[PDB]
């Protein structure tokens, strides 16, 4: 039996195992998102601050 | 190109030409003071920024960013030997009929790619204004689309009513040869 015991047992870890994996993926696809979209805003922060940084530049 | 290969990055290629060209778009402009713009990045360093190459390999450029376009004023640092553009405005203007360079000396129009560095407008002023009498009034008008002026001009130009007896038909051309063009047009 020990045969048999072993093939489920191991089969509903690996599908615990799998969907664990989904998961995983999931956290990086929202993870990912919120990456990009932080680092877009930091470029337009960033751009408009040089902006603004040369025109007091320039005005002073 | 040239003044980068004393940071370590070396640009040899036509297509590092190009990468170049983006850098100077993008990160030069025009110190209204060059010498103690100068003596600033060399005490601080407020005024490196950081470019990233179409490969990742980030570089960080320092008095390279206004050192680039300061050859326009000193045309010695590319070993020509004429004067820069601030100086041969004036001397055109100075080389006009006297009547009319008061009303020169206030509608310096710029133009062009090249004139749009931050800073360009000032730093021409600054010196042409130390050039000038102290009793004229300096203005150079800098649009902000100056990059298209000429094309915008030529459409102008090209849609005039008063203008459709000006174009070189092509009969013309057969009859006189490509001559035609400066002899009368
Ligand atoms: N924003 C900018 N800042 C500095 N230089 C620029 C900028 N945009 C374009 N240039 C320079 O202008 C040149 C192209 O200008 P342009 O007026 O189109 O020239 P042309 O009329 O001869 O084609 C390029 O060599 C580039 O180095």
């Amino acid at each position: 039996q020990l045969v048999e015991e072993e093939l489920d047992r191991a089969q509903e870890r690996l599908a615990t195992a799998l969907q664990k994996l989904e998961e995983a993926e999931k956290a990086a696809d929202e993870s990912e998102r919120g990456m990009k979209v932080i680092e877009s805003r930091a470029q337009k922060d960033e751009e408009k601050m040089e902006i603004q940084e040369i025109q007091l530049k320039e005005a002073k | 190109m040239k003044i980068l290969t004393e940071r370590g990055y070396s640009f040899v290629t036509t297509a590092e030409r190009e990468i170049v060209r983006d850098i100077k778009e993008k990160l030069c402009y025009v110190a209204l003071d060059f010498e103690n713009e100068m003596a600033t990045a060399a005490s601080s360093s407020s005024l490196e920024k950081s470019y990233e190459l179409p490969d990742g390999q980030v570089i960080t450029i320092g008095n390279e960013r206004f050192r680039c376009p300061e050859t326009l004023f000193q045309p010695s640092f590319i070993g020509m030997e004429s004067a820069g553009i601030h100086e041969t405005t004036y001397n055109s203007i100075m080389k006009c009929d006297i009547d009319i360079r008061k009303d020169l000396y206030a509608n310096n129009v710029l133009s062009g790619g090249t004139t749009m560095y931050p800073g360009i407008a000032d730093r021409m002023q600054k010196e042409i204004t130390a050039l000038a009498p102290s009793t004229m009034k300096i203005k150079i008008i800098a649009p902000p689309e100056r990059k298209y002026s000429v094309w915008i001009g030529g459409s102008i130009l090209a849609s005039l009513s008063t203008f459709q007896q000006m174009w070189i038909s092509k009969q013309e051309y057969d009859e006189a040869g490509p001559s035609i063009v400066h002899r009368k047009c």
